[PDB]
């Protein structure tokens, strides 16, 4: 069936973070558990394995001693706790097993997980400022440009969700201060550009910040 | 440590083509632990082929895989648009279980130039203190395209930083954001701010510009 | 007339891992089983079918005298009819059995700082064990379709678990030494006899 893993987290360098995999719908108890991640945009990297039944874990030469790897049956879920977390160990961290029966066991990695997002970064939390980018004086383009926020998860939509064809918006860049920077932008008529108006609004969760903007040509 | 190099880097093919992607390992691995994933941009993986050649329960008939020693394959028959995303190659018999590079499958069409404008600084944003100017390509093919900053007609690096979209379902396009940020002393001590794009699709490279303060 | 030497089971130096449990065949003896129940130095004797001072006054051809360590949350599983990693792949007492299980704490010499982790038990076998089966294979379990071919990895696990005994554990996870006496007659040549 299924495996489920805990919510994002944001750490401090230095400190540990300890994400976990609830096993649902097959024989948790005969299978093995393999903790993976990836960079965002990069490729994927092996961290370690558990052997369910046995508890008995291998890691890469990269985490021997910083990586733990463990399960509770009871609650048949398995953890993987990174300590001494490093920059560079933002991620996000993927668990995976073989589904397996009361008599045998899958000969690959089937069952994934949903993935859990760990951004380690001294920045402390803060909210985006929203700034309009205004359409050029035979059809224009116009957004907003959010900048300045941390942790990464960000919503934007237009005209609380009313416009939605031609819109992109890009993944966030992270510039030199450690927050976060991205633009949304979409492309009208430039007929349409005197008789109807346009609001974008930024949903941050994490500093709960609901900000709305116009975008006003001249 | 058993490294994994993927070929080719990346393929581009048009829908209902064959595609053949390989794995290949710098000493030969056990064909019993060898399996192939198909992971799209947000999602978990799936698995594709397991033992390096049996099919994940499933998994539709187009995919299967074959290979032996150090070579390994992947092959789509007939690619459904469904199959567009990246492919990555995870041996699992000799610790560490490392994984390959992975390659891209994007999907093929004609040359499109890009459609670049160029946003000046926000009012409210010189009142906060610092001044982005963005330069907006949309909607072309292929992803290659070279954005230089050229300030008084000038070519300047060390604050540009750009991000790319990913390929869009229905017109099969990428868009680029490349924004310059300064300050607002920074700002006020040139005049004119350009943005001068290179790509295929265009016979000359392409420089949209502005003059401070005046619209 | 000699005495029996349950000196050599009950006060032998080392003892067997479970699944590898020793086991000594005792006969030719006379053997004065109140003076155990009153040992006080037990915290498992539990005996099935025979009384345990009652038989103290019966004669069988052979007795069995059955050892090995396991830790006290598992005595429990060393009595007929009874489930676990223990009684299914280690040691299994039958239903019909006629003898005595007798249990003590062996902290104090089977524990050591750090983990003595020379006692295994069973963790991986394909079927459960039968009554009085004893099974010291090593081979790797297939828990998939894949052989292993004597090697270890994904779905290819090595059977036996270390317990890894701290002194520091709660009583439920500390070493506990076990004799399981069984009493045999057959033909009745009556070697092994009361007072
Ligand atoms: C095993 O060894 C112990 C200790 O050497 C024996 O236990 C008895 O301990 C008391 C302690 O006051 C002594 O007075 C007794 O003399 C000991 N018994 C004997 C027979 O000498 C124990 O008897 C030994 N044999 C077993 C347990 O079968």
């Amino acid at each position: 069936m299924q495996l489920v893993q805990s919510g994002p987290e944001v750490k401090k360098p230095g400190t540990s973070v300890k994400v976990s995999c609830k096993a649902s719908g097959f024989t948790f108890t005969s299978s093995a558990v393999q903790w993976v991640r990836q960079a965002r945009g990069q490729r994927l990297e092996w961290i370690g394995w558990i052997v369910v039944g046995s508890g008995n874990t291998n890691y890469a030469q990269k985490f021997q001693e910083r990586v733990t790897i463990t399960r509770d049956m009871s609650t048949s879920t398995a953890y993987m706790e990174l300590s001494s977390l490093r920059s560079e160990d933002t991620a996000v961290y993927y668990c995976a097993a073989p589904h397996c029966s009361s008599t045998i066991c899958y000969d690959g990695f089937d069952i994934w997980g949903q993935g859990t997002m760990v951004t380690v970064s001294s920045a402390s939390t803060k909210g985006p400022s929203v700034f309009p980018l205004a359409p050029s004086s035979g059809t224009a383009a116009l957004g907003c440009l959010v900048k300045d926020y941390f942790p990464e998860p960000v919503t934007v939509s237009w005209n609380s969700g009313a416009l939605t064809s031609g819109v992109h918006t890009f993944p966030a860049v992270l510039q030199s201060s450690g927050l976060y920077s991205l633009s949304s932008v979409v492309t009208v008529p430039s007929s349409s550009l005197g008789t109807q108006t346009y609001i974008c609004n930024v949903n941050h969760k994490p500093s709960n910040t609901k900000v709305d903007k116009r975008v006003e040509p001249k | 440590e058993i490294v994994l190099t993927q070929s080719p880097g990346t393929l581009s093919l048009s829908p209902g083509e064959r595609a053949t992607l390989s794995c290949r390992a710098s000493q030969s691995v056990s064909s019993s632990y060898l399996a192939w994933y198909q992971q799209k941009p947000g999602q978990a993986p799936r698995l594709l082929i397991y033992g390096a050649s049996s099919r994940a329960t499933g998994i539709p008939d187009r995919f299967s895989g074959s290979g032996s020693g150090t070579d390994f394959t992947l092959t789509i028959s007939r690619v459904e648009p469904e199959d567009f995303a990246v492919y990555y190659c995870q041996q699992y018999g000799s610790s560490p279980w490392t994984f390959g590079q992975g390659t891209k499958v994007e999907i093929k069409r004609t040359v499109a130039a890009p459609s670049v404008f160029i946003f000046p600084p926000s009012d409210e944003q010189l009142k906060s203190g610092t001044a982005s100017v963005v330069c907006l390509l949309n909607n072309f093919y292929p992803r290659e395209a070279k954005v230089q900053w050229k300030v008084d007609n000038a070519l300047q690096s060390g604050n540009s930083q750009e991000s790319v979209t990913e390929q869009d379902s229905k017109d099969s396009t990428y868009s680029l954001s490349s924004t310059l940020t300064l300050s607002k002393a920074d700002y006020e001590k040139h005049k004119v701010y350009a943005c001068e794009v290179t790509h295929q699709g265009l016979s000359s490279p392409v420089t949209k510009s502005f003059n401070r303060g005046e619209c | 007339t000699n005495l029996c030497p349950f000196g050599e089971v009950f006060n032998a130096t080392r003892f067997a891992s479970v699944y590898a449990w020793n086991r000594k065949r005792i006969s030719n003896c006379v053997a004065d089983y109140s003076v155990l129940y009153n040992s006080a130095s037990f915290s498992t004797f539990k005996c099935y079918g025979v009384s345990p001072t009652k038989l103290n006054d019966l004669c069988f051809t052979n007795v069995y005298a059955d050892s090995f360590v396991i830790r006290g949350d598992e005595v429990r599983q060393i009595a007929p009819g009874q489930t676990g990693k223990i009684a299914d792949y280690n040691y299994k007492l039958p239903d019909d059995f006629t003898g005595c299980v007798i249990a003590w704490n062996s902290n104090n010499l089977d524990s050591k700082v750090g983990g003595n982790y020379n006692y295994l038990y069973r963790l991986f076998r394909k079927s459960n064990l039968k009554p009085f089966e004893r099974d010291i294979s090593t081979e790797i379990y297939q828990a998939g379709s894949t052989p292993c071919n004597g090697v270890e990895g994904f779905n290819c696990y090595f059977p036996l678990q270390s317990y890894g005994f701290q002194p520091t554990n709660g009583v439920g996870y500390q070493p506990y030494r076990v004799v399981v006496l069984s009493f045999e007659l057959l033909h009745a040549p009556a070697t092994v006899c009361g007072p």
